[PDB]
């Protein structure tokens, strides 16, 4: 081991999805991450049951 | 103009997206909104008008 | 929230949308994903959106 | 004469076509590390040049 960066910050994490130390400057795609309370919504049509 | 709108109008091909109209859920997403929740973007074209 | 609306199950939220579409109760995109559905008992039609 | 001088630019965000946003799929997708920063980096550049 030479070296490590922690995931932990916005520009990190870019860093560390692109796997590269070094990030060229430009426009890069992301995704915010996703809530974990999800409820559940229902619909169905009413049948002979 | 005439060039631009005696040809077949660009509706169902590459025209970008109003980003800020496909998550207000207004209305449901048409061509350009649907793509955007796959992860196709389609950048403003470089030749500004 | 998780949906299973109209026997499709999938992520998202739900909002209430102006369009008055006469035809049909589900509405689906191109790669299959549903957009909207509309509730029989009333006629309001609702979005999707991830 | 007519000459063609640009083409719409377009840019996929990999995670998003590929899992549709699911948080266990992402998971599974990082094991193919060069997978979609090969893609992604491909899109971007040619967008930027
Ligand atoms: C629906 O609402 C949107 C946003 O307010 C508006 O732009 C559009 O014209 C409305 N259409 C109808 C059918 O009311
Ligand atoms: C039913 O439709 C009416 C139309 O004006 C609307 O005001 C009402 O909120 C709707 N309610 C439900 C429960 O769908």
């Amino acid at each position: 081991i030479a070296n490590i960066i922690y995931c932990n910050s916005v520009i990190n994490r870019l860093r560390c999805d692109q796997l590269s130390f070094d990030v060229p400057d430009g426009f890069y795609s992301t995704s915010p991450i996703q809530p974990v309370e999800l409820p559940v919504s229902i619909v169905s049509l009413p049948v002979y049951h | 103009d005439i060039l631009f709108s005696k040809l077949v109008t660009s509706g169902l091909g590459t025209v970008d997206a109003d980003y800020k109209k496909c998550t207000k859920g207004l209305s449901i997403a048409d061509l350009a909104c649907a793509q955007y929740y796959n992860g196709i973007m389609v950048l403003p074209g470089v030749a500004d008008a | 929230t998780k949906y299973n609306i109209y026997d499709v199950s999938g992520v998202g939220v739900i909002r209430i949308s102006n369009d008055t579409f006469l035809n049909g109760i589900t509405y689906t995109s191109t790669s299959g994903n549903l957009l909207g559905f509309k509730d029989v008992t009333n006629g309001t039609i609702y979005s999707i959106t991830p | 004469e007519y000459l063609q001088i640009t083409s719409t630019p377009i840019v996929v965000d990999c995670s998003t076509y590929v899992c549709n946003g699911n948080v266990r799929c992402v998971e599974l997708l990082k094991q193919y590390t060069s997978a979609c920063k090969t893609i992604e980096d491909a899109l971007r550049n040619s967008a930027m040049l």
